C-alpha cells in the first residue's frame, strides 16, 4: 500500500537475486565507491610523496609500473593521523600528491566490510538459519582492520599503513619485520600454525570424503554426476572414512561426530587469525617482539652468538636502511 | 588582523584555521615618508607574504620570446618565512640600509606547469643587503643548497637571484613599515642533471623598527 | 478512548476534585476540566468558547512560527534589516521600504496604508466568509468544515479525526501559552526571544529571570 | 569544494537515515517465523 | 633457525617475486579460507533432529538421512556472494585440490631458485632509473633493501667466506 | 594568502560543519525521512503488549 | 603499449567474473 | 547508582582535599577546582568533535574543570533517567524494536561495554592531562617531541643555529612548518605536532614555537622532563626488554600505557565477537529457529528459484 511498506518489503524481500538488506544500502553504495576510486587510481594516479620529505613516489600503471610494482601509496606523514577528505585540498592536483586515494578508499572499504559481516547475517535470519555465518568473517574483518586502521593509529601517521599494491604489501611487512620482529612473537606464531593447519585440515577432509563417495556412475563419465542436486541420501561412507581414520592415526582422537569435526574445522584456522589479530594491535602500541639479545654468555663474561644473534644483525640491516632519507635522530624511527 | 590582534588570540584559537601563515595587516600609514628618523635600528618580526609564484615556461608555443605561467601551490601552506631580523638603519633622506643575519629564512615547496610536470624549489632570502631609497631597495640573497650534501640518491649514490623590496605604508610612531615583494630565483637542478627554471616570486611584507 | 469519556486524562491527576464539573463530560475534545470559575455553565455561552478558543489557536501557532522563523534564518546566513519581531513592522520606514527576505528585487514595500488597506480588504472577505460560507466551500462547520481547502483528507475515518482534534487543540494551547511568553518577554528584556534563550544557556544560574527583577520597582 | 561538500553530506545521511529508520520499522518480525 | 632460513631467501634471493611463490601463498591461504567457510557454513545450516539447544547429541552416526540443508546454504551463498556450490562432491574435491596445488606450484620454484634462476631484478625499471633520478617505486625500494640486509647479515653468517668489512663499505643511510 | 581553501582541519566544530548552510541540510534529510517513516507506520504493528520476544 | 594488454586483461578478468556471476547455469532441483 | 558515583567524584574534586591537576605551573600540583564549566556548549561539543587527529574525540579533553563539569552533567542525567525509567515504561515505537529476552540483555551490553574499551585504550594511550606524564610516564607523540626538544637544546648550546640548520634534505633539521603553518619541531615529529604537554606549552606562543623563548626562556624543570622522557620512552617487549628489537639487554622497562591499551584493546574487541554471538543467537531464539531448520516445514522450498 503505502510508499515505505512498498519499499520496505522491496529492499527485503528474498526474490531479487544479489540480496540487499538494510546493512546493503551502506555496503553496497561504499564499496562501489571504494572500487570506482582504486580502479581510476591503480592507473592514472600522479606520483604522491609517501614521506613528506619532497620525494614523490610513482604508483600508476601509466608511469612505468606493471601489474606487480603498480599500487596506490599511502598518505603522507606531514597528513598525519587528521582528516583530509577532498574539499578541505585546494585542487585535484593538490589531494593527489598528499596520499589523496588511500584516505578515501581505506575508510569506505571498513565501512564496507562491517556492513558486509551484518548483511551475512542478515539474510541469514531472513532465510530461518543459525546466525553464526558472521562470527566466522570476524576473523579477517579484524585482520583487515589491524593494518589499516589500528596500526595507522598506534604509529600516528597514516604512512605506515599497508600500502594498496602487491610489491608495496611486501614493503610493509619486511620494514615491520625490522621494526617490530613480528616472527618471535607467540601471536604470529599461533597464527602460523592457524594457516597451516587450515590447510592440512582442507586437504585432509577433502581427501577423506572423496576416497569414499557411493559408486552412482560408470567410469566413462564424470564423477560428479552421482551427486543429484537436492537429495536426502548421504553420499559420503563417514562410517568408513572415519574407521579408515581410526585405522590410520589414532581410535581416540576420533572425532566420529560430524558435526564435532565441522566445529573443529570452524573453530580451528579462525581462533588461529584472531591471535594474529591481536598481535598487530598490540605490535601497533609499541608492544614489542621477543628479544634474546646476547643470552648465551660464558663463563668469563664474553657473548657468544644464537640463531636470535644472526636475525639480529638481518634486523639492523633493514633498520639502518628503511626510510633512508628521513631519520637522523638515532632512535623511533 | 594586526600584531596585537594576532597575539591576543591564543594558540588553541590560531591552530586548524590558517592564520598563523600571514604577515600582520598594517592600519593607514600612507606616504608618510617625511616622517622617518634615522638610527641603527633593528627589526622585531621581519615576515614576508607570498601570494603569486610564477615559473619561466621554456616551452615555446608562440614564438621565441616566453612569458611566466600562473600556477598551483602542492605541498600545503608552507611558506611566509617569519622571525627575521639583523641590522636595519634608516638613513638621511630616507635610504634603508637592510641587513639580515637570522631567523627562518628557506621555505622548500613545489609548484607544477600545466602540462603535468612538477618543479621543487627553495624560497630563500638568507643573508640579504638591500641598500636603497624606498622604491628599489635592491641587491641579492644567497640560494644555499636545494638539499644537502649528505642527500641519499635513490640508489645509494653521492647562487644567488634577484629581490626588489618597497614600502607603501608607515607607522610613525612604533616603525611599522608594510611593502610590497618581488623576487626571480633558480629552481632545483638535482645537480646539473636538469637544467635549472626562473621562478618569480610576488607578495607583500612587514617590519617593526626597534 | 482514552482522550475523552468518563475516564479522561483530567487536569490535576488524581487531584482534580475526585469529579469532572457537571456540565462537562467528555463528549469534545481538549476536555480536562479545569473551568474552576465556571464561567460556561450555560451551553451556548460554552459553544461561544469552543468557537472563540480555536480560532485563537489557529492564530496563535502562525504567529508563534512568524516569530521563531526569522531569528533563525537571520543569525544563521541572511539578512533582514531586523529580524526580530519588534522592530519587524517597522522596516517600511526604514531606507528603501521592506525588503522581504533582504532581496531588493523581489517585493520591495512600501506605501503602508495601502498594505493596511489591502489587509482590511482580504481579512474582511475571509473573517465573513468563515462566518457564512462563499468561494471554495460552503459554510457546513464553524469549526471544522473539512472540504476543498483540506486536500490531503485525513478526516474520513471518525476515530483518526477524533484523535487530530485533540492533538490540534494541545498544541493550540502551547502555543498560546508560549506566544503569551513572547509577550512577557518582550516587555521585559526588550531582546529577541531566540537570543534570550542564547543568553540563557551561556549562564543558567545568573541569566535566569530573576536578574531581570528589579526593572519595575516604584 | 562546498558545492560537493553539500552533496557528499546529502547523499551520507539520505543512507544513514534510511538504515535508522529501516531498523526501527518494524524488523524482527519478517522472518519465516513459527 | 627456520627463521634464518627465511630472512635468508629474502635477502639473498628474493624469494618473495616469484610468481611460483605467489601460487603457493594462493593455495595455502585459499585452503585455509575455504576450511573455514565449510565449517562455519555445514554445522550452520544443520538440520532438527534433537530436542535440547546443544545440537552435537543429535547425530546417530548409523543414518541414511543428512544432517545440513544443501539447498538452504546453496541460496544462502548465491544471494550473497553470487556463484555458490551445489555438488558436494565436487566441494570436496575442490577442498583437495587447493593446496596440492598450491603446495607443488611453489616445489617448482624452489627447484628454479636453487639452480639461482632467482626472480631478481628486471630490466625496464632498472634502466629508467639509473637515467632519471627521481623514480623511487616500493620495487626499487625492496631492491634497496634487500642489499642493506645482504651486506650486514652475510658476515656473521657465513664466516668461510672470511670476510670482515669496514664500517664505510656497509650501507649506512646516513646516520639513521 | 595565495589560493582558497575552506580550512576545516584541526577546528574542532561539530559535525564537521562550517556554514549554517551547511547545517540545515542534516535536518533537512532527517526530517523528512522521519516524516516519510511516520507516515508508513500506518501499515505496520502497533499494539499494546503484543511483544515479539520470550 | 603494454599498459593497455594489463587493462586489458584485468577488464576481461572483471567480465568473466561478471558472466560468471549472472549468465550462470540455474541450479535446478530433483 | 552511577548517578551517585559520579557524584563522589565531583564532591571529591570540589570539596574534599583535591585532584591532581597536570597544567598547574611550576610542575604538576593537587589543586581544588573552584569553577566547574558546564557550558552546554562547550561539553557538548566534545561528544560531537571528529574522532581523527587534531581535533580528536574526547580523548582531546585537556581541563579539569571541564572533566568535573561533564561528570556533573552526567549526576544530572543518570538520577533523572532513573526517575524516568523507575515511573515509565516502553513506548511501542521501542516495544516492537527490541528482542525481549534474556540473552538479548546481555547482548546489548556487551556491545556497549566492547565500545568501552576501545575508549578506554585510546584513552591510555594518547591522553595526558586525566592520565599524567609524571605517574604513567610520556605518551607516543611525546617521546618523539621530547627527543627534538632535548637534541635541539642540546645543540644550541654549542654555537650552531637552531633556525637556518638546513637538514639533509632542505626541510629543517630542527625548526620546521606545519601543515596549517604553525612553526613545529621537524624530522618525524611533524607526524606529532598535535601535541600539547605542560613542558612544552609555556614555550609555545602564537604561532607555536617562539624563536625568543626558545633562545631565553629554558626552565631547568623542563629540562629535566625532557631528558627523563627519551630515556623512558614507550619501546617494550613482551620478555620486558627495553628499547628496539635491535637493541641489547640492557633496560627492564616497558611503560605501563602499552600495556594498558593493548590489554583493554584485546579486551574490547573479545567483547565485541561476544556481542556478534549473542546478537544472533537471541534474536534467532526468539524467532524459533535456534536449534536448526526443520525438516517438515522448510523455509526455502517454498520461495521462487533465482535462475
Ligand atoms: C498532582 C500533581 C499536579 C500539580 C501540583 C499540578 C499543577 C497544575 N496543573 Mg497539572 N498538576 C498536577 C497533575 C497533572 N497536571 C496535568 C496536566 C495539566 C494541563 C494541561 C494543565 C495543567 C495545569 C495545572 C495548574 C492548575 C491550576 C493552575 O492554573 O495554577 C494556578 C496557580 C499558580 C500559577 C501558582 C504558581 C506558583 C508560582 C510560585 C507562582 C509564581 C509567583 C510569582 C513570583 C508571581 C509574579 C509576580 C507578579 C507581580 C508578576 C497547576 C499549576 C494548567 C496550567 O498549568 O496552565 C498554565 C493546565 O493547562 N496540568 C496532568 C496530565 C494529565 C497531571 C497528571 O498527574
Ligand atoms: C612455557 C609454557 C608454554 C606457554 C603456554 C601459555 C602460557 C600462558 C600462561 C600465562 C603466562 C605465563 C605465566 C608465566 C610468565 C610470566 O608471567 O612472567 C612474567 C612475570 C614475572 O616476570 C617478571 O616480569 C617483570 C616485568 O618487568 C616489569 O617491571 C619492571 C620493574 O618493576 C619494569 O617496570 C618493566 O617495565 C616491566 O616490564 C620483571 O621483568 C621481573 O624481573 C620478572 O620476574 O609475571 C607476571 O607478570 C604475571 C602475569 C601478569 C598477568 C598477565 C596479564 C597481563 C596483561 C597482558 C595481557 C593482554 C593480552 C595479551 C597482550 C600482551
Ligand atoms: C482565549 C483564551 C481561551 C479561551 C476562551 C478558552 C476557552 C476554554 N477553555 Mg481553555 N486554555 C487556554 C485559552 C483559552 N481557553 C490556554 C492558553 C490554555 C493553556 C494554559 C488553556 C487550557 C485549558 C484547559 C486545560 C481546559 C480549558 C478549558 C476550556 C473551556 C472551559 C473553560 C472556560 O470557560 O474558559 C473560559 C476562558 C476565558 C473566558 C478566557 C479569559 C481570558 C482572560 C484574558 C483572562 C485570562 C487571564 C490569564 C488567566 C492570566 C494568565 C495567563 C497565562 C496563564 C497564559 C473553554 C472552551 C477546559 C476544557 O474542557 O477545554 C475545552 C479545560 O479543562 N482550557
Ligand atoms: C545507559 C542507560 C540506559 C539504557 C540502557 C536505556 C535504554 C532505553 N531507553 Mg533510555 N535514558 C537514559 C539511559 C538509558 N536508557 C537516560 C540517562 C535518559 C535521560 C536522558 C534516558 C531517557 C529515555 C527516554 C526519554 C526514553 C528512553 C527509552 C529507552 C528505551 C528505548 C531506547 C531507544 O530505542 O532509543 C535508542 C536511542 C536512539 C535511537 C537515539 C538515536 C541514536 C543516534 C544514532 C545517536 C544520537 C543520540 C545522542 C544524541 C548521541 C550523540 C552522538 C554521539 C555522542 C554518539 C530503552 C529501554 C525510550 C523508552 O521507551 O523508554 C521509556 C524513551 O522514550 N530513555
Ligand atoms: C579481567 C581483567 C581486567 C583487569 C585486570 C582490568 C584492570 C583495569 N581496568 Mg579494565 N576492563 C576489562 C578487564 C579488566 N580490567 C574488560 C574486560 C573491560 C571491557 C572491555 C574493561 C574496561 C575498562 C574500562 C572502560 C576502563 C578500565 C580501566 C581499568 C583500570 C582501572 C580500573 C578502574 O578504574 O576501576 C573502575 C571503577 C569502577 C568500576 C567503580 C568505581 C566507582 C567508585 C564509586 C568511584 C570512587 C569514588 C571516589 C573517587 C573515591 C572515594 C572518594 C570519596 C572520599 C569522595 C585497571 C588497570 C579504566 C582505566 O584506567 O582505563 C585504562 C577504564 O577506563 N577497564
Ligand atoms: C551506533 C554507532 C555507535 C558508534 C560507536 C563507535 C563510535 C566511534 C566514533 C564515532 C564518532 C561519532 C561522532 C561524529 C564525528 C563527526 O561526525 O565529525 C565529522 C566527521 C568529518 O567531518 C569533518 O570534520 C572536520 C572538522 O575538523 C572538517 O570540518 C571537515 O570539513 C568535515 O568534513 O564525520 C565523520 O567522519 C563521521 C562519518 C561516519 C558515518 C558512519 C555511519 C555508519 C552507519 C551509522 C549507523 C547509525 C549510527
Ligand atoms: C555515474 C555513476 C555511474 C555508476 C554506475 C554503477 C555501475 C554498477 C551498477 C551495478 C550493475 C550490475 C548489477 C545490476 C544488475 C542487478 O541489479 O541484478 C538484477 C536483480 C534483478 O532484480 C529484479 O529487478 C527488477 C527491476 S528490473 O526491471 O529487472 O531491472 C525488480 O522489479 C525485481 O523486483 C527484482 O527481482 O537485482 C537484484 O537482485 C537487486 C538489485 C540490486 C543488486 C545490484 C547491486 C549489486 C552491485 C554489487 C556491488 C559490489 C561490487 C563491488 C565492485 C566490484
Ligand atoms: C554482492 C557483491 C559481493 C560479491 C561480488 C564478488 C563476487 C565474486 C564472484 C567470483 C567469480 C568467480 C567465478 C568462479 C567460476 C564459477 O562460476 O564457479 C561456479 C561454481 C559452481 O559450482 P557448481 O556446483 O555449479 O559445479 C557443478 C559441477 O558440475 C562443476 O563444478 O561455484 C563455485 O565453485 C564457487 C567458487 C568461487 C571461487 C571464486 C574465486 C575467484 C577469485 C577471484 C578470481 C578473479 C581475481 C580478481 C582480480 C581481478
Ligand atoms: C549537539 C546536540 C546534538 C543532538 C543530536 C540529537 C539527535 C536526535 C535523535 C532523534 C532520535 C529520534 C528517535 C525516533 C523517535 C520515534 O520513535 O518516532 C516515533 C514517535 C511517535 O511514535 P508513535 O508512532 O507511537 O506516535 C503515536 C501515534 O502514532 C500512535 O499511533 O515520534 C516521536 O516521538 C519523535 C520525537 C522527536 C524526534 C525529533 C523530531 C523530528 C522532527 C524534527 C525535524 C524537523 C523537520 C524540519 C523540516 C525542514
Ligand atoms: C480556561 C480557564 C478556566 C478558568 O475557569 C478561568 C481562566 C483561568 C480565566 C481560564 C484560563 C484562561 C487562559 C489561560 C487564557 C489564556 C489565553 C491566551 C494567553 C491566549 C493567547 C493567544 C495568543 C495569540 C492568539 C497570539 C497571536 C499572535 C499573532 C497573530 C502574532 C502575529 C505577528 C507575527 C506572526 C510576527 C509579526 O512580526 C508581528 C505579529 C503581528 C506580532
Ligand atoms: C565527563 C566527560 C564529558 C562528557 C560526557 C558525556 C555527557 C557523555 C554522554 C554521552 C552520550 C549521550 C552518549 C550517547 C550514547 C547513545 C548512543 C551511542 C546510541 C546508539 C544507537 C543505538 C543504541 C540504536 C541502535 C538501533 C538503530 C540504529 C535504531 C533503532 C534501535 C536499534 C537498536 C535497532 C566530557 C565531554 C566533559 C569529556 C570528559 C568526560
Ligand atoms: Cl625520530
Ligand atoms: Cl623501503
Ligand atoms: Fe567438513
Amino acid at each position: 500500500s503505502s510508499l515505505w511498506a512498498r519499499f520496505c518489503e522491496w529492499i527485503t524481500s528474498t526474490e531479487n537475486r544479489l540480496y540487499i538488506g538494510w546493512f546493503g544500502v551502506i555496503m553496497i553504495p561504499c564499496l562501489l565507491t571504494a572500487t570506482s576510486v582504486f580502479i581510476i587510481a591503480f592507473i592514472a594516479a600522479p606520483p604522491v610523496d609517501i614521506d613528506g620529505i619532497r620525494e614523490p613516489v610513482s604508483g600508476s600503471l601509466l608511469y612505468g609500473n606493471n601489474i606487480i610494482t603498480g599500487a596506490v601509496i599511502p598518505t603522507s606523514n606531514a597528513i598525519g593521523l587528521h582528516f583530509y577528505p577532498i574539499w578541505e585540498a585546494a585542487s585535484l592536483d593538490e589531494w593527489l600528491y598528499n596520499g589523496g586515494p588511500y584516505q578515501l578508499i581505506v575508510c569506505h572499504f571498513l565501512l564496507g566490510v562491517y556492513c558486509y559481516m551484518g548483511r551475512e547475517w542478515e539474510l541469514s535470519f531472513r532465510l530461518g538459519m543459525r546466525p553464526w555465518i558472521a562470527v566466522a568473517y570476524s576473523a579477517p574483518v579484524a585482520a583487515a582492520s589491524a593494518v589499516f586502521l589500528v596500526y595507522p593509529i598506534g604509529q600516528g601517521s597514516f604512512s605506515d599503513g599497508m600500502p594498496l599494491g602487491i610489491s608495496g604489501t611486501f614493503n610493509f611487512m619486511i620494514v615491520f619485520q625490522a621494526e617490530h620482529n613480528i616472527l618471535m612473537h607467540p601471536f604470529h606464531m599461533l597464527g602460523v600454525a592457524g594457516v597451516f593447519g587450515g590447510s592440512l585440515f582442507s586437504a585432509m577432509h577433502g581427501s577423506l570424503v572423496t576416497s569414499s563417495l557411493i559408486r552412482e556412475t560408470t567410469e566413462n563419465e564424470s564423477a560428479n554426476e552421482g551427486y543429484r542436486f537436492g537429495q536426502e541420501e548421504e553420499t559420503y561412507n563417514i562410517v568408513a572414512a572415519h574407521g579408515y581414520f581410526g585405522r590410520l592415526i589414532f581410535q581416540y582422537a576420533s572425532f566420529n561426530n560430524s558435526r564435532s569435526l565441522h566445529f573443529f574445522l570452524a573453530a580451528w584456522p579462525v581462533i588461529g587469525i584472531w591471535f594474529t589479530a591481536l598481535g598487530l594491535s598490540t605490535m601497533a602500541f609499541n608492544l614489542n617482539g621477543f628479544n634474546f639479545n646476547q643470552s648465551v654468555v660464558d663463563s668469563q663474561g664474553r657473548v657468544l652468538n644464537t640463531w636470535a644473534d644472526i636475525i639480529n644483525r638481518a634486523n639492523l640491516g633493514m633498520e639502518v636502511m628503511h626510510e633512508r632519507n628521513a631519520h637522523n635522530f638515532p632512535l623511533d624511527l | 588582523l594586526t600584531f596585537d590582534e594576532i597575539q591576543g588570540l591564543t594558540y588553541l584559537q590560531v591552530k586548524g584555521s590558517g592564520i598563523a601563515n600571514t604577515c600582520p595587516v598594517l592600519e593607514s600609514g600612507t606616504t608618510n615618508l617625511k616622517e622617518l628618523k634615522a638610527g641603527s635600528y633593528k627589526l622585531e618580526n621581519f615576515c614576508i607574504e607570498p601570494t603569486s609564484f610564477t615559473v619561466k615556461e621554456e616551452s615555446q608555443f608562440k614564438g621565441g620570446e616566453t612569458e611566466f605561467v600562473k600556477t598551483k601551490l602542492m605541498t600545503r601552506l608552507t611558506y611566509t618565512l617569519d622571525a627575521m631580523s639583523g641590522s636595519f638603519k634608516v638613513g638621511s633622506d630616507g635610504s634603508a640600509e637592510l641587513k639580515e643575519d637570522d631567523g627562518i629564512d628557506y621555505a622548500a615547496t613545489t609548484v607544477q606547469l600545466p602540462g603535468g610536470e612538477r618543479v621543487a624549489f627553495l624560497f630563500t632570502i638568507k643573508q640579504f643587503d638591500g641598500k636603497g631609497t624606498l622604491d628599489n631597495i635592491k641587491g641579492d640573497f644567497l640560494v644555499p643548497s636545494y638539499r644537502g650534501s649528505s642527500f641519499l640518491d635513490p640508489k645509494g649514490r653521492g647562487l644567488k637571484g634577484s629581490a626588489v623590496f618597497s614600502v607603501a605604508k608607515v607607522d610613525p610612531v612604533t616603525g611599522e613599515i608594510a611593502g610590497v615583494f618581488e623576487s626571480i630565483q633558480p629552481s632545483d637542478t638535482d645537480l646539473g642533471a636538469k637544467p635549472p627554471k626562473d621562478i618569480k616570486v610576488t607578495g607583500l611584507w612587514y617590519a617593526q623598527l626597534k | 478512548i482514552e482522550f475523552y469519556g468518563p475516564n479522561r486524562a483530567k487536569w490535576l491527576g488524581p487531584y482534580s476534585e475526585n469529579a469532572t464539573p457537571a456540565y462537562l463530560t467528555g463528549e469534545f475534545p481538549g476536555d480536562y476540566g479545569w473551568d474552576t470559575a465556571g464561567l460556561s455553565a450555560d451551553p451556548e455561552t460554552f459553544k461561544r468558547y469552543r468557537e472563540l478558543e480555536l480560532i485563537h489557536a489557529r492564530w496563535a501557532m502562525l504567529g508563534a512560527l512568524g516569530c521563531i522563523t526569522p531569528e533563525l534564518l537571520a543569525k544563521s546566513g541572511t539578512q533582514f534589516g531586523e529580524a526580530v519581531w519588534f522592530k519587524a513592522g517597522a522596516q517600511i520606514f526604514s531606507e528603501g521600504g521592506l525588503d522581504y527576505l533582504g532581496n531588493p528585487s523581489l517585493v520591495h514595500a512600501q506605501n503602508i496604508v495601502a498594505t493596511l488597506a489591502v489587509q482590511v480588504i482580504l481579512m474582511g472577505l475571509v473573517e465573513g466568509y468563515r462566518v457564512n460560507g462563499g468561494p471554495a466551500g460552503e459554510g457546513l462547520d464553524p469549526l471544522y468544515p473539512g472540504e476543498s481547502f483540506d486536500p490531503l483528507g485525513l478526516a474520513d475515518d471518525p476515530d483518526t479525526f477524533a484523535e487530530l482534534k485533540v492533538k490540534e487543540i494541545k498544541n493550540g494551547r502551547l502555543a498560546m501559552f508560549s506566544m503569551f511568553g513572547f509577550f512577557v518577554q518582550a516587555i521585559v528584556t526588550g531582546k529577541g526571544p531566540i537570543q534570550n534563550l542564547d543568553d540563557h544557556l551561556s549562564n543558567p544560574t545568573v541569566n535566569n529571570a530573576f536578574a531581570f527583577a528589579t526593572k519595575f520597582t516604584p | 569544494m562546498l558545492t560537493l561538500k553539500i552533496f557528499v553530506y546529502t547523499v551520507v545521511t539520505f543512507f544513514v537515515c534510511l538504515f535508522i529508520f529501516g531498523f526501527l520499522s518494524n524488523d524482527p518480525a519478517r522472518n519465516p517465523g513459527k | 633457525a627456520i627463521f634464518r632460513f627465511i630472512l635468508f631467501f629474502q635477502g639473498f634471493h628474493n624469494w618473495t617475486l616469484n610468481p611460483f611463490h605467489m601460487m603457493g601463498v594462493a593455495g595455502v591461504l585459499g585452503a585455509a579460507l575455504l576450511c573455514a567457510i565449510h565449517g562455519a557454513t555445514v554445522e550452520n545450516t544443520l538440520f532438527e533432529d534433537g530436542d535440547g539447544a546443544n545440537t552435537f547429541r543429535a547425530f546417530n552416526p548409523t543414518q541414511a538421512e543428512e544432517t545440513y540443508s544443501m539447498v538452504t546454504a546453496n541460496r544462502f551463498w548465491s544471494q550473497i556472494f553470487g556463484v555458490a556450490f551445489s555438488n558436494k562432491r565436487w566441494l570436496h574435491f575442490f577442498m583437495l585440490l587447493v593446496p596440492v596445488t598450491g603446495l607443488w606450484m611453489s616445489a617448482i620454484g624452489v627447484v628454479g631458485l636453487a639452480l639461482n634462476l632467482r626472480a631478481y631484478d628486471f630490466v625496464s625499471q632498472e634502466i629508467r632509473a639509473a637515467e632519471d633520478p627521481e623514480f623511487e617505486t616500493f620495487y626499487t625500494k625492496n631492491i634497496l633493501l634487500n642489499e642493506g640486509i645482504r651486506a650486514w647479515m652475510a658476515a656473521q653468517d657465513q664466516p668461510h667466506e672470511r670476510l670482515v668489512f669496514p664500517e664505510e663499505v656497509l650501507p649506512r643511510g646516513n646516520a639513521l | 594568502l595565495v589560493d582558497e581553501r575552506m580550512n576545516g582541519d584541526g577546528t574542532g566544530r561539530p559535525f564537521g560543519v562550517n556554514d549554517p548552510v551547511l547545517g540545515w541540510v542534516l535536518l533537512g534529510v532527517f526530517g523528512t525521512m522521519w516524516a516519510i517513516w511516520f507516515i508508513g507506520q500506518k501499515d505496520l504493528g502497533d499494539f499494546e503488549d503484543a511483544d515479539d520476544g520470550l | 603499449m603494454e599498459a593497455l594488454v594489463y587493462t586489458f586483461l584485468l577488464v576481461g578478468t572483471l567480465g568473466i567474473i561478471f558472466f560468471s556471476i549472472f549468465f550462470r547455469d540455474p541450479p535446478r532441483m530433483i | 547508582m552511577l548517578g551517585l558515583g559520579a557524584w563522589l567524584l565531583v564532591w571529591k574534586a570540589m570539596y574534599f582535599g583535591g585532584v591532581y591537576d597536570t597544567w598547574a605551573p611550576g610542575g604538576g600540583d593537587v589543586r581544588v577546582i573552584t569553577n566547574p564549566t558546564t557550558n552546554a556548549a562547550v561539553i557538548f561539543g566534545y561528544l560531537v568533535k571528529s574522532p581523527f587527529g587534531g581535533d580528536g574525540w574526547i580523548c582531546s579533553v585537556d581541563n579539569m574543570e571541564d572533566i568535573i563539569g561533564g561528570h556533573i552533567w552526567i549526576g544530572t542525567l543518570e538520577i533523572l533517567g532513573g526517575i524516568w525509567h523507575i515511573y515509565t515504561t516502553p513506548w511501542p515505537w521501542a516495544r516492537r524494536a527490541f528482542v525481549w529476552s534474556g540473552e538479548a540483555y546481555l547482548s546489548y551490553s556487551l556491545g556497549a561495554i566492547g565500545v568501552m574499551g576501545f575508549i578506554a585504550c585510546c584513552m591510555s594511550w594518547f591522553n595526558n592531562t586525566a592520565y599524567p606524564s609524571e605517574f604513567y610516564g610520556p605518551t607516543g607523540p611525546e617521546a618523539s617531541q621530547s627527543q627534538a626538544f632535548t637534541f635541539l637544546v642540546r645543540d644550541q648550546r654549542l654555537g650552531a643555529n637552531v633556525a637556518s640548520a638546513q637538514g639533509p634534505t632542505g626541510l629543517g633539521k630542527y625548526l620546521m612548518r606545519s601543515p596549517t603553518g604553525e612553526i613545529i619541531f621537524g624530522g618525524e615529529t611533524m607526524r606529532f605536532w598535535d601535541f600539547r604537554g605542560p613542558w612544552l606549552e609555556p614555550l609555545r606562543g602564537p604561532n607555536g614555537l617562539d624563536l625568543n623563548k626558545l633562545k631565553n626562556d629554558i626552565q631547568p624543570w623542563q629540562e629535566r622532563r625532557a631528558a627523563e622522557y627519551m630515556t623512558h620512552a614507550p619501546l617494550g617487549s613482551l620478555n620486558s626488554v627495553g628499547g628496539v628489537a635491535t637493541e641489547i639487554n640492557a633496560v627492564n622497562f616497558v611503560s605501563p600505557r602499552s600495556w594498558l591499551a593493548c590489554s583493554h584493546f584485546c579486551l574490547g574487541f573479545f567483547f565485541f565477537i561476544g556481542h556478534l554471538w549473542h546478537a544472533g543467537r537471541a534474536r534467532a531464539a526468539a524467532a524459533g529457529f535456534e536449534k536448526g531448520i526443520d525438516r517438515f516445514d522448510e523455509p526455502v522450498l517454498s520461495m521462487r528459484p533465482l535462475d
